[PDB]
């Protein structure tokens, strides 16, 4: 709201360990294969399944409520297996959002309730708008905005994304405290 | 009131309610919401369910007319059927060889045939039988297109047999 | 020298590409998606303030020169195709945008009718331009446009889109998907122009003269009991997903008739050729009649060229045109590119001529000095 | 940029044309002392690239190829980047289930090399007209 990030008070129940905060409400079925190296946030009722995964997330990663990050299955003639996805640094997944994406780049703002397709690659410094469908096996270049049910180039982003996005994710993390 | 079948890798951690009737080779993913409110949920072999998938038989909650005498409305589902991420479903009769896409709201009385796909993030409340081997794409408009051949998804289901153990 | 770019700014669609090519590289709706506005504003709009028009054209030309075409604007020349009697302030603005902001080397303001003639190769021909706003005709005799014998009527895309909307609202039968299986009239107060255009193209067609003449008298109902031909089957068209509009068979073949209707004045798209040709010089009559050219996207409509050429030969026998244009052989030219992209193709053929282009075209150095674009009005 | 409403508080530019824009969008000019907008500044062309198969193409190759990638294709029905599927290759879309088999294009033995667009029907008549007008312009 007018550049400034607003207050969000968390409850007592949340798994805070080595900077990484993960809501107890949010199930993450397969805790072994999933890894959170940095000071990540995972909001309540969110899913990070371990269906033969290697879900590596960023330094300041944010996943809002009711949102799912599942790896896609690669339809290979040699052997059909689930491809391990790698969420980049400073990644912001918005609320109620579906992600079946392989290799999500750093410094990205994925919009609200937007379905990303199977085996979908996202390069760094991009932005997917809300109520948008990226089809299976699609690529989005840097400094781009993809939107619509087709999921196609809408326009370009501001030049200063790399520097700006840092402030957003770090401010949200700092502003997001217990009550 | 549960009719669990061997071979089917239904995960215990997924939520189930009512007079369920489980299929031979079905594979239910965790946090898959199946309810048998009025009539039973009949499941065909190879009918895998992925992530959030609201399958209810609550026509008594939807309308509540107090008509059709008993009105069981038993939820029949076919074989080799992929339920994707966040797709709402409520179909009394549903055919074999059909794949609803992610966040697809299927209607209160919509009958699915073979080789037929619902569009991702597309909602269809209107009651209308789907033609043989035709796909719907987009939310803004339906834009129906007839497919050349039906698409099978057997290999995917078969591999989950190996994964689900110790999860 | 570099291959000069060709742009053709229209109300409905803009043609864009490079000179010495078989057709245009990009053809897109002439609109811009501004932040806040739900429906995108139209870039060409006549009779508005210059500053507001300048901003829209600046926004549009930017999209053409970077997103659609990939080339530096300052490097290579421009060939701006625009119809004769295009509003003064609009053409003045369009040039001022290209010369000031983009800093183009030189613009050439070619008339669309003379460019359409080059594509065929014939030196003299009559040219009808059935566009979006107005269906204009202009006789071109051996390189010289005859402004004296001009002709225009508002029987284009806009007039046809409006006529379709009116007819659909009368016989309105939509299946919303909310106990609307029964015929539901005018659930939506207005239909968006994007939908109406798609219905027109796919559903509606141009009828034969014999069947059309019956349709005219049928809807009139001039002391006759159900004297209409059997219509085509009713086509169901989806509106915004769930809502299914059942288009009546009568609407498909009646909507077009407003173009070819006489309406007492004796002013149709057909009559406009013969009205112009009768006003032409006596020596030029037989050459122009033999060489007819039908450009514009409105004439793409299926079975338009047959109805027009037939309606011509019927209106010839009418006593007004029977004296002058009685024993004349009307033959249509088939241009190499499609009816929509005839105008553009001429500018590309002209753009390929680097030697003549530089001389005829107005240089930026001249515009910066003078600030006076040459027009067919007095200097 | 979008999450926080950068499109609220705006900075003004000095010159002929005054514009109200967010600081995120604006650029500072160091040669002189005056910040200028994306509108005010002149735009150039550096490099061309495909959004699917990210391959930096030179300016000369683009003019020959009409600003297009040879390997990648976009579907005609819906506007999305197509994918090569085998059985011996057919082109298919992910969003809509439109195939290359539907329109009746034959499957190619080689993956990328086989696929092509038909020649323009009025390409021979075109060159003859140019050469006529070229001689006449001369
Ligand atoms: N291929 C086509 N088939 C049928 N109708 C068309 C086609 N292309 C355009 N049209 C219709 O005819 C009109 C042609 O207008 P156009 O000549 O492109 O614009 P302008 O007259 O402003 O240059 C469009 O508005 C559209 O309604
Ligand atoms: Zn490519
Ligand atoms: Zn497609």
């Amino acid at each position: 709201m007018e550049l400034g990030e607003l207050l969000y008070n968390k409850s007592e129940y949340i798994e805070t360990a080595s900077g990484n905060k993960v809501s107890r409400q949010s199930v993450l079925c397969g805790s072994q294969n999933i890894v959170l190296n940095g000071k990540t946030i995972v909001m309540n009722d969110c899913i990070i399944r371990g269906d033969l995964a290697n879900v590596r997330v960023g330094r300041h990663c944010v996943v809002k409520s009711r949102s799912v990050i599942r790896p896609p299955f690669k339809k290979f003639s040699k052997g059909v297996a689930f491809f391990p996805l790698h969420i980049g640094d400073h990644v912001f997944i918005e609320e109620d959002c579906v992600v079946n994406a392989a290799q999500i780049g750093s410094y990205v703002h994925v919009g609200k309730n937007c379905v990303i397709g199977r085996r979908c690659v996202l390069k760094d410094c991009c932005k997917i708008l809300d109520n948008t469908v990226l089809p299976p096996e699609t690529v989005v270049p840097p400094f781009t905005v993809f939107s619509g049910c087709p999921g196609l180039f809408s326009g370009e982003l501001p030049e200063c994304t790399q520097e700006l996005m840092i402030d957003v994710t770090k401010s949200y993390y700092q502003k997001f405290l217990p009550l | 009131s549960v009719k669990i079948a061997p071979g089917a890798v239904v995960c215990v951690e997924s939520e189930i309610r009512g007079d369920v009737t489980i299929g031979p080779r079905t594979v239910i993913h965790p946090k898959a919401r199946i309810i048998a409110e009025a009539g039973p949920i009949v499941i065909g072999e190879g009918n895998l369910i992925e992530e959030q998938a609201l399958i209810i038989n609550a026509h008594p909650d939807n309308i509540t007319p107090d008509a059709e005498d008993s009105e069981p409305k038993p939820m029949i589902i076919g074989t080799n059927n992929v339920f994707e991420v966040g797709c709402y479903s409520q179909a009394m009769k549903m055919g074999d060889n059909n794949v609803i896409e992610s966040k697809a709201y299927v209607g209160r009385n919509v009958i699915l045939t073979s080789g037929c796909i619902i569009g991702a993030c597309c909602n269809l409340n209107t009651f209308e039988v789907i033609p043989e081997n035709t796909v719907i794409y987009g939310a803004d408009c339906l834009r129906r297109v007839q497919t050349e051949r039906p698409q099978p998804q057997t290999l995917q289901l078969d591999f989950l047999m190996k994964i689900l153990p110790n999860y | 020298e570099k291959t000069a770019v060709v742009i053709d700014l229209g109300e409905a669609f803009t043609k864009c590409g490079f000179a010495g090519e078989t057709g245009p590289r990009c053809i897109i709706p002439s609109v811009i998606k501004k932040a806040g506005m739900p429906k995108p504003i139209k870039v060409v709009q006549y009779n508005i303030n210059t500053e507001e028009l300048y901003s829209y054209l600046k926004e549009f030309i930017h999209i053409l020169y970077f997103r659609h075409l990939l080339v530096n604007p300052r490097d290579r020349r421009v060939v701006v195709i625009e119809s004769v009697l295009c509003p003064s302030h609009f053409r003045e603005t369009l040039t001022r945008v290209l010369f000031k902001y983009f800093e183009v080397p030189s613009v050439l303001l070619a008339p669309s009718h003379l460019m359409a003639l080059l594509t065929l190769g014939i030196n003299s021909a009559m040219v009808l331009d059935c566009g979006y706003r107005e269906s204009l005709v202009l006789p071109i005799y051996e390189g010289i446009p005859v402004l004296n014998c001009w002709g225009a009527l508002p029987l284009g895309g806009k007039a046809l889109h409006k006529e379709l909307e009116t007819q659909l609202l009368e016989q309105c039968t939509v299946d919303t998907g909310a106990a609307k299986e029964q015929s539901l009239p005018s659930v939506m107060g207005s239909i968006p122009e994007g939908v109406l255009e798609d219905i027109k193209v796919r559903t509606c067609f141009v009828s034969d003269l014999t069947r059309g003449l019956k349709i005219q008298a049928a809807k009139f109902n001039i002391d006759g009991n159900t004297e209409r031909p059997s219509p085509p089957p009713n086509v169901d068209y989806p509106l915004d997903g769930e809502k299914i509009l059942h288009v009546l068979g009568s609407i498909r073949d009646s909507v077009v008739e407003i173009l070819f209707e006489q309406d007492n004045e004796e002013k149709s798209v057909a009559t406009l050729i013969l009205d112009s040709l009768m006003q032409c010089p006596i020596d030029t009559r037989k050459q122009l009649a033999e060489n007819l050219v039908i450009i514009g996207g409105t004439s793409m409509l299926p079975g338009f060229l047959h109805r027009l050429l037939a309606e011509i030969r019927y209106l010839v026998e009418k006593p007004k045109y029977k004296k002058t244009l009685g024993t004349k052989t009307f033959r249509i030219h088939t241009p190499p590119a499609k009816a929509n992209c005839v105008a553009w193709l001429g500018g590309a053929i002209f753009g390929a001529l680097q030697d003549i282009l530089g001389s005829r075209s107005v240089s930026k150095e001249y515009y910066n000095q003078t600030g006076r674009i040459p027009d067919w009005c007095s200097l | 940029a979008s999450l926080l409403q950068s499109e609220r508080v705006l900075y003004l530019v000095q010159g002929e044309k005054k514009v109200r824009a967010p600081l995120s969008q604006l650029y500072f000019c160091r040669y002189c002392s005056e910040l200028r907008s994306l509108e005010c500044v002149s735009h150039e062309v550096d490099s061309h690239y495909c959004p699917s198969c990210l391959e930096n193409m030179p300016s000369a190759e683009a003019k020959l190829k009409k600003n297009r990638c040879a390997n990648c294709f976009d579907c005609p029905g819906c506007m999305h980047t197509l994918s090569t599927r085998a059985t011996a290759y057919y082109l298919a879309c992910g969003f809509c289930r439109w195939t290359s088999r539907d329109v009746g294009m034959a499957d190619k033995s080689v993956a990328s090399g086989g696929w092509q667009e038909p020649d323009h029907p009025h390409t021979q008549r075109m060159n003859k007209l140019i050469e006529y007008y070229q001689q006449l312009a001369q």
